[PDB]
């Protein structure tokens, strides 16, 4: 335990039909609160939503109470996602899944603001831009990621969103990620097959867009054209990513494989690194990073959380983690909870909460 | 090492409505 991590709380909280036995409902997504006050990092923040299921929960990571939860049915909730609003502060908690529709909800206040019913097909992930923080990409089954500007609440909390973009895909998106170092200028999204770069510019005038750049992560054929289901940067420069039965999470340079790009629309990145990770066959680990502790994350089939500090690494075969959490098998109903996969892992961005995501309807939470 | 609790809908604090 050289992190120096310790299970804290395991919540059953989106229960199918209220009931206590349901050790079965995927959590799908989760996402700490920004700050509450504007110029705050929020780097220690507490709360967390989740979702799985028909609801969405707002979480206390410290008491493990469910602060807030939202309750749709007929919905399969599969991505969460928060904005800082300037109004005084609004943190705007925004959740989508199968219906296609992104639900606006004004947490504090009690309530869904507003409804985007942005695509007919289900929505796989949300995210926002960190710099302009009324822009949100919506990634779709429909194979397109859609740029909306949800606009400013008017007096009565409600919002009148606009597209400003369409991205086209060739597979069905599934992670989505900003540049680092121009947010606002291009946009990684992981695919059924594979890693793109979209151009999200808004002054250039194309309003549907194709990917800019696809790229090559091996020159196997066991592998080319293979999904990207884990993406995120672990510092400016230095991009994690993943798919599955290859047994590896790739660290590579964004400046240096752009800056090779030229013209070329399929592009092989520049690898700094290969990370062992689980062996496993099994799709939809996603990955993720805690940049100021240098650490990607990624849970697994088993359970375990694999942890990288990969700071010595980046300053000087594949490399082993510094850290496999196990699960710890806590007791429901009376009976260990001996079996799970922990498929999404979010940590605050101080490292001292860490929430980790199962098959079981159970929300992992540990802390440093 | 904690046991698994279960919230249910009375134990949440808040419900967002619509």
């Amino acid at each position: 335990n050289a992190l120096h991590l310790e299970p804290l709380h395991f919540l059953q909280c989106h229960s199918r039909n209220n009931s206590p036995k349901d050790l079965e409902t995927q959590l799908w997504a989760c996402a700490f609160e920004p700050a509450r006050e504007e110029g705050h990092s929020g780097a220690t923040s507490q709360t967390v939503a989740t979702c799985g299921g028909e609801a969405v929960c707002v979480i206390d990571c410290q008491t493990g109470l469910v602060l807030h939860k939202y309750k749709v049915p007929g919905e399969e909730f599969f991505s969460v996602a928060w904005t800082a609003l300037t109004v005084k502060r609004w943190n705007m908690l925004a959740a989508a899944g199968l219906r296609g529709m992104v639900r606006l909800l004004h947490v504090r206040a009690g309530f869904c603001c507003s409804v985007i019913r942005a695509h007919k097909k289900a929505i796989a992930t949300l995210c926002f831009s960190p710099t302009h923080e009324t822009h949100l990409f919506t990634a779709s089954y429909d194979k397109r990621i859609i740029l909306w500007d949800i606009g400013v609440p008017n007096h009565d909390y409600k919002f009148q969103a606009s597209q400003l973009l369409t991205l086209n895909c060739s597979s069905v998106p599934l992670r989505l990620c900003p540049v680092a170092t121009c947010p606002d200028s291009f946009l990684l999204a992981g695919c059924e097959g594979g890693c793109g770069c979209w151009d999200v510019r808004l002054d250039q005038p194309q309003k549907q867009r194709v990917c800019e750049v696809n790229f090559v992560f091996s020159g196997d054929s066991e592998v080319s054209g293979q999904r990207v289901d884990g993406l995120a940067f672990v510092n400016e420069d230095v991009v994690a990513s993943k798919g599955s039965g290859q047994g590896t999470i790739y660290l590579w340079s964004w400046s240096q494989t752009w800056a090779s790009r030229g013209s070329q629309s399929v592009l092989p990145v520049v690898i700094l690194a290969q990370l062992q990770w689980s062996p496993t066959s099994l799709a939809y680990f996603s990955l993720s990073t805690c940049p100021d502790k240098n650490l990607v994350l990624c849970g697994d089939e088993e359970g375990s959380v694999w942890i990288y500090d990969v700071e010595h690494l980046l300053k000087q075969t594949l490399q082993p983690p510094t850290q496999i959490l196990k699960w710890p098998q806590p007791v429901a109903l009376g009976q260990p909870v001996t079996k799970t996969m922990v498929n999404t892992v979010v940590a605050n961005a101080a490292f001292t909460y860490l929430t980790a995501l199962t098959d079981s309807n159970i929300v992992s939470i540990w802390r440093r | 090492v904690p046991s698994v609790q279960f919230v249910g809908d009375d134990d949440v604090l808040s419900h967002i409505l619509d």
